[PDB]
């Protein structure tokens, strides 16, 4: 009969995505309590 | 490309933090997070390093904690992956004895095109000798090699992946020559010698018989082995 | 960081390569160099489209990419099926491509009715989520490419976009910071 | 500079500081050395990993000239016979020692 | 059962196409074949069996 590697941005590429979704998730937060209190402050005034 | 997109990354989280941190009027301020505040503070996160300040809007405590959670991640996988390569190095061995070299098939091994060793290969009884005589019989690319000098030069140019099968006093000769870069490693697989041959019937059989072994009680031989394969 | 005309001049120049940058990124099929068949192996230069020789038998005799391939692809997971689906579609490149358009109208719409200060606030949103989207897009396809080779000048120009996105945001919300304080101190006298 | 010494020394050991630089020249600093920090003590880390994980014997002599540089270990040979009398009339200047 | 009602047809003409066939799927097939071929075959170039 004749018959370790560095790890790869694949390896942690869904910590990437949660980071990012992250990122948006608390934009849009930032982006509603924005406009929610614009427009309580136009109520008011 | 994991250096490159962490650095991204950390630009991406100090811009969004500082963004969401300073970009309301409602809130003009009661944070210390300006743009450099909010490298700062993300670069000193990715450190796990204390921090100053921290955030204190929901937004910006979101990004914080995303950016704690890569960081830990990314932390906790540098340091398996270093103690990984650091206990695959040092359980590498190198080989000393033969049969340790006929368990592995990384490093390529073969003798010469001829001479006795491929006969001693052959005729042999010994397990790991045969399996070595089917392994040089069934390879490619051929380690079989036509001379001497192309062995040792073969060997020379394959930076380890390959090994020579030869004489052990050529061995130790070439080990003691420049550039120095190969060793004589294990010990010998069989035993032969090298004596002094007369014709048929001579005289001169007996008493150079006598001498040779005379020279070796009084250990002028190992003067004149050492002499020439260590002194010169 | 000092005044107004000039910072106006910056961040509209700013804005404008970074969306030169990232149309020319992604209309440019120079994104790796790799091994490749794009008809032997051969060294070949590939883009998000198509892949095309280099140095071969057959200089510029180049094809599309085979996203989808035939024979045997041997399925995959959802997850993984929706990796390839955007690597294919190439959504996000195109995404942060729209958003920076975008962001570009808003930066010009903002010298007509200046008052609306929530113009140039909208224009930062949309030039940091085109810097994410580029970052997303950018880990997509450095996921999908590795399942010796380098990276092409299309990939550093569309790094450098997301860069010089981010830092038009981080300007433009600095513009609109300082509208609101110079609010401040007006309604204040 | 004794704050200087102890904020390095905090950081070296990643146990935090009451206090932080402000400008841009000692930020940078931190940074630099915050990712010095980082290096060093995740080498250390794997590297006694690597220590612990693998055991590594290894003899202390591993030839006789060796023997005869050390004088720690002992070593003789039969009272009378061959190996006493090849070590007895033997002028190489090993032997000799071990003689 | 299956293997009669199975599409693509699985059944193969000889043993060579039945090695290659596994070799070409890449996981997606298996081979029902003898225990002597089979450790043949393992022992042979290149391993992929």
């Amino acid at each position: 009969g004749e018959c370790t590697s560095a790890l790869s941005l694949s390896n942690v590429a869904g910590v990437f995505y949660i980071l990012v979704g992250g990122l948006g998730l608390a934009m849009l937060v930032a982006l509603i309590e924005f406009c929610y209190k614009s427009r309580a402050e136009a109520k008011r005034m | 490309e994991i250096w490159m997109c962490i650095v991204f990354a950390y630009i991406g989280v100090s811009v969004v933090l500082f963004l969401v941190s300073r970009f309301s009027p409602y809130e003009w301020s009661t944070n210390e997070f300006g743009i450099f505040n909010s490298l700062w503070f993300s670069l000193g996160a990715f450190m796990q390093q204390g921090c100053d300040i921290s955030p204190r809007s929901l937004s910006g405590r979101i990004v914080g904690g995303v950016w704690w959670f890569f960081t830990l991640i990314i932390i906790s996988s540098y340091t398996a992956n270093l103690a990984a390569f650091l206990t695959v190095e040092r359980m590498v061995s190198p080989i000393e004895s033969a049969e340790d070299l006929s368990k592995q098939t990384e490093i390529a091994y073969g003798t010469l095109d001829s001479g006795s060793t491929k006969e001693f290969f052959r005729r042999s009884k010994i397990a790991v000798f045969d399996k070595m005589w089917t392994y040089m019989r069934s390879a490619e690319p051929s380690v079989f090699v036509r001379t001497t000098a192309e062995g040792v030069a073969r060997v020379r140019k394959s930076k380890g992946k390959y090994a020579y099968l030869l004489e052990s006093t050529m061995n130790e000769y070439i080990e003691q020559r420049k550039p120095c870069d190969t060793m004589k490693v294990g010990g010998n697989l069989d035993s032969k010698g090298y004596d002094i041959a007369t014709p048929k019937g001579s005289s001169l059989g007996t008493p150079v018989n006598l001498a040779v072994l005379k020279l070796s009680e009084q250990g002028v031989l190992d003067k004149l082995k050492n002499k020439w394969w260590y002194d010169k | 960081l000092f005044d107004r005309g000039v910072q106006m001049l910056l961040t509209t120049v700013g804005a404008f390569a970074a969306f030169s940058l990232m149309t020319i990124a992604v209309g440019t099929d120079y994104w790796l160099y790799s091994r490749g068949v794009c008809k032997e192996e051969v060294m070949t230069h590939s883009g998000l489209w198509r892949t095309c020789c280099l140095e071969g038998n057959f200089k510029g005799l180049c094809k599309q990419i085979d996203h989808f391939p035939e024979d045997a692809d041997y399925e995959a997971d959802t997850a993984e099926y929706f990796l390839r689906a955007v690597r294919a579609s190439s959504i996000f490149p195109i995404l942060s491509v729209i958003l920076l358009f975008m962001g570009g109208l808003c930066i010009a719409a903002s010298e007509f009715y200046k008052t609306r200060h929530n113009i140039i606030l909208s224009a930062g949103i949309f030039f940091v989520s085109a810097g994410l989207s580029n970052i997303i897009g950018i880990i997509v396809y450095i996921s999908a490419n590795a399942g010796s080779y380098s990276y092409g000048w299309s990939f550093y120009f569309g790094a450098l976009s997301f860069i010089i996105a981010e830092m038009v945001g981080v300007l433009a919300v600095h513009m609109f910071i300082d509208r609101h304080k110079q609010l401040r101190a007006t309604a204040r006298a």
